């Protein structure tokens, strides 16, 4: 057969959004991990993002793209000074360390890695590869 | 797979989202008659049907 | 003066559908349409538009 | 238990009727 | 002989009819479950599956979060009771996001910006039991002896 979904990748095609005007501040960015905006430049209009951390409010999702970032490693992952595509509103395939499945509409919570740990809502994906238990988030622009 | 080991056939429109096919079984019996004989037995034939989608 | 509009809605199973028992189901949302256009002349000229004055 | 159906012996007519809605 | 000319004029819409094109969104991976869904009542989701992706949907019930509302198809919907119904064990469309032609059976014009209330059976009423995040878009009709209402549909 054939593995069922990748952290990052969009889950279906209705309503979504993507933000490419912006770039990864500080660090590395993990594909499929939640990312939020440091620094929004008033005139040059490009937003710096960066991972989530203790107490801040996400952004988005980064996701994949097989042209804009590549990897001598297994899993993609974002440099720092480079163009990050992040997706705003819509399902995405996400990272979770949970390993029960919540039930259908509820909110979900972030970890301080980016993570979901036990306001967007849970769609109803809840499937396994590699030993990385992805989740499907429903995306809402507020 | 399940299209390399059952048989596939193409005789059904695009555009039909439902379709019925009949079987047919036969009655009747033959008996052992003599000449200036009337009374000679009959047969019959019958029909059923089935769907699908 | 002042612009008039509407629009409608086929899908591509409606379509062949239509294609192939005969009646298409396009043609007939195209002269509603028409009609709608034509009855909203009518109205605004025998009864008028408060907001619009 | 037969071996024709009812489909099999029906006739659509060839012409309809529209609803009528004059403009005015 | 004095000449004689007639006029008439259609309806404005039917139930389950899509209001107009502002951004909407059509869920039609579903599938119904026990039992029949008339056009233009509200539905709810019963189990989401996890790996195959369909949901499995039914008429709304006391005590549930309804989900959306299926909207009229010529092509998936079997003509059954002199009306569109949407039949037992096949694909629904369900449209979550979008302005919509809903039942009703009130008596009183809604106003502009409320919210929407349902009743048991999952069709708009001003007293129902039901809260909903959905709000009203003002309009308001009548065909045949059926009384219709605007509904504005936000992503669950």
């Amino acid at each position: 057969d054939m593995a069922i979904a990748l952290p990052g990748m969009v889950a279906d095609t209705s309503k979504y959004n993507i933000d490419g005007a912006c770039v990864v501040n500080e660090g590395d960015v993990l594909v499929g991990a939640a990312v939020q905006v440091v620094q929004a430049q008033a005139v040059d209009g490009h937003k710096l993002v960066k991972a989530l951390t203790t107490g801040t409010t996400p952004y988005g999702v980064a996701i994949r793209s097989h042209w804009q970032t590549v990897n001598a490693q297994n899993q993609m992952i974002y440099e720092d000074g480079g163009a990050i595509n992040v997706m705003t509103s819509g399902r995405v395939w996400m990272l979770s360390k949970s390993t029960e499945a919540p039930t259908f509409g509820s909110a979900v919570k972030l970890d301080v890695d980016g993570q979901e740990k036990s306001t967007w809502t849970y769609a109803g994906g809840w499937t396994k590869y590699k030993d990385i238990q992805l989740v499907e988030v429903q995306l809402h622009q507020l | 797979s399940a299209l390399r080991v059952f048989p596939v056939t193409t005789e059904l429109s695009p555009t039909d989202k439902t379709f019925e096919y009949m079987t047919f079984d036969k009655v009747g019996t033959a008996q052992i008659i003599a000449d200036y004989t009337d009374d000679l037995p009959l047969v019959d034939a019958l029909g059923t049907s089935e769907f699908g989608k | 003066v002042f612009r008039l509009g509407n629009a409608y809605l086929i899908s591509i199973d409606e379509i062949k559908a239509g294609q192939a028992t005969g009646r298409p189901l396009s043609t007939r949302k195209a002269s509603a349409c028409q009609l709608a256009h034509d009855q909203l002349v009518n109205r605004l000229v025998f009864k008028g538009s408060a907001p619009h004055k | 238990m037969g071996i024709w159906t009812a489909q099999e012996l029906h006739r659509i007519k060839s012409q309809s009727y529209e609803e009528d809605y004059p403009v005015g």
